[PDB]
């Protein structure tokens, strides 16, 4: 990950302010799902994933995107140490979960995807590269631990 | 391989798109230059200024591309032949950049596009920018 | 494309290759296990202790499906078919690991066809490691 | 970037000591050139790039092959401090040159190439591991002062 600037960083909480968290996480945990299909390969136990409409209609997938984007929403507060604050959830990813962190990549492009569907007007250009920026910081915290 | 239904998709939501191309073709090329700083190393020759008219007449030009591969998505490879030999002999764009073009393509869309932007449709688009790049970079080798 | 030279190319180097093809499969994942160790995450049920005979057997695997492939390099999508069906639906690879394990490949093959591996014929197999892993990858999604 | 245990280190230090830097560079070079042939956008006037003979036998992508290995030799003696070690060259890549950093992935992806081939059995997995890393954190290096 790279450099948030002050402001940077004030336009990722300004909006983050905003969002329904638990409605965002299973959006973009459903989106995952249909978008890359492969990603459902983790997922088999959550029932029928046949379809768009069963995946986003999925109780378990909601629950799983609420669980994941509030540990992401808890990190917004570190942005300062992400590699801290990620740590132990890297290592559980890759040793008992197996999740390539490729998966982490697409998750935060589906996560900007959403926002703009969101905000509309109001996740400018700008704003987006904020948001870039602390998705692929993330997504390296995540992979961090891997071995 | 585009299903009927992703062509159908596609169709629907570049219709709705209609004359405003030109203009999300530019905020898409905004947006890829803010967040993926690299890909300025391939237009050193531009004034890169929100809203310059090389950015503006470039973007319109992208869309007009795309418009053209939606109109003629049964046969893409020939109706990008000329482009896809300008992109592999002339300009020769490493592949990696277009991935980061059809995602800021994708947001740009999302921001403009709230009722159309359903999860069927977004898999559809994205299987369409991945299609349209993998013509454009057909003869690079 | 693979033009009528690359055609040449991959099929002398893979002639070459001959009897060791299982060998040097299992080379080449054990080189993709310990440069890319993400990769890892998709064999959790082996033991991938160097000498390994789940790797050494699944290595024999991965060779017999290439050759399957050279012998049929102008009817790839057919020959490939269920394997193409089994990556997409069952095994579910996210297709960035193939450009890692083609690189391995490749320095497996430099590593043991000093002769061989000139700058022609590795620029063919690469392009030949690439038409693979479009086709494994084709029916993703 | 680039983290090295010990045996990793040796490893790369040793296989190093016995490199030709000029005839190694040529040929990193020239192979790039040759395999992934857009990367010549950047060599216009270096003369006949038209064939893999071409490529090969031209002087200039030789003499700029030996400039790039030996430059790159330095930072194998600064592990420690790759981006102290790159940031002039960083920002000369960026400003004047105006190269996609993605070209220095496939660089050290070519090197590892003509390493092996070179080497042969020499060139083990785990020396190709440590050399992976090294040139992983040699890309980043020069990419970092990108902006
Ligand atoms: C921003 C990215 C992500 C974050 C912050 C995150 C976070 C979490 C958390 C907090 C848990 C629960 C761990 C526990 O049991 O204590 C979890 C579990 C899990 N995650 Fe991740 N995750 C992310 C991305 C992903 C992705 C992209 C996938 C796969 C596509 C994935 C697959 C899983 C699975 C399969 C589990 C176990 C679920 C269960 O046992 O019910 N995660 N993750
Ligand atoms: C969806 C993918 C893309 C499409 C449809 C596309 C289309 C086009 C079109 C229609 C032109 C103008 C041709 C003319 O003047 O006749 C062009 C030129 C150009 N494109 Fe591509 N492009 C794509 C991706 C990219 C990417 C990813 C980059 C680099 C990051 C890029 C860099 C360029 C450059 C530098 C020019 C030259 C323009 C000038 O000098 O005015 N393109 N492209
Ligand atoms: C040139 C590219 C590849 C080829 C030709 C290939 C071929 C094969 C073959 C022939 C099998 C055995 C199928 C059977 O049991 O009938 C297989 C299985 C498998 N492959 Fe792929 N593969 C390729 C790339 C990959 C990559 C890049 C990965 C992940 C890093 C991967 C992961 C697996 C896994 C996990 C299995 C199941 C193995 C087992 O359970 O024993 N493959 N592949
Ligand atoms: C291992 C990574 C690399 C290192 C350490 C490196 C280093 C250098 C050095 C020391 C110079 C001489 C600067 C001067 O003129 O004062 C240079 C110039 C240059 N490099 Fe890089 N380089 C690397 C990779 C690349 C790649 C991958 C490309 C493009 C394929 C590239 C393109 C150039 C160009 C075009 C020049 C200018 C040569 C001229 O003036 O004709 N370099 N590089």
């Amino acid at each position: 990950m790279v450099h948030l600037t002050p402001e940077e960083k004030s336009a990722v909480t300004a909006l983050w302010g905003k969002v329904n968290v638990d409605e965002v996480g299973g959006e973009a945990l459903g989106r995952l799902l249909v978008v890359y299909p492969w990603t459902q390969r983790f997922f088999e136990s959550f029932g029928d994933l046949s379809t768009p409409d069963a995946v986003m209609g999925n109780p378990k997938v909601k629950a799983h995107g609420k669980k994941v984007l509030g540990a992401f929403s808890d990190g917004l507060a570190h942005l300062d140490n992400l590699k801290g604050t990620f740590a132990t959830l890297s290592e559980l990813h890759c040793d008992k979960l197996h999740v390539d962190p490729e998966n982490f990549r697409l998750l935060g492009n589906v996560l900007v995807c959403v926002l703009a569907h969101h905000f509309g007007k109001e996740f400018t250009p700008p704003v987006q590269a904020a948001y870039q920026k602390v998705v692929a910081g993330v997504a390296n915290a995540l992979a961090h631990k891997y071995h | 391989v585009l299903s009927p239904a992703d062509k159908t998709n596609v169709k629907a939501a570049w219709g709705k798109v209609g004359a405003h191309a030109g203009e999300y073709g530019a905020e898409a090329l905004e947006r890829m230059f803010l967040s993926f700083p690299t890909t300025k190393t391939y237009f050193p020759h531009f004034d890169l200024s929100h809203g310059s008219a090389q950015v503006k007449g470039h973007g319109k030009k992208v869309a007009d591309a795309l418009t053209n591969a939606v109109a003629h998505v049964d046969d893409m490879p020939n109706a990008l032949s000329a482009l896809s030999d300008l992109h592999a002999h002339k300009l020769r764009v490493d592949p990696v950049n277009f991935k980061l073009l059809s995602h800021c393509l994708l947001v740009t869309l999302a921001a403009h596009l709230p009722a159309e932007f359903t999860p069927a449709v977004h898999a559809s688009l994205d299987k369409f920018l991945a299609s349209v790049s993998t013509v454009l970079t057909s003869k690079y080798r």
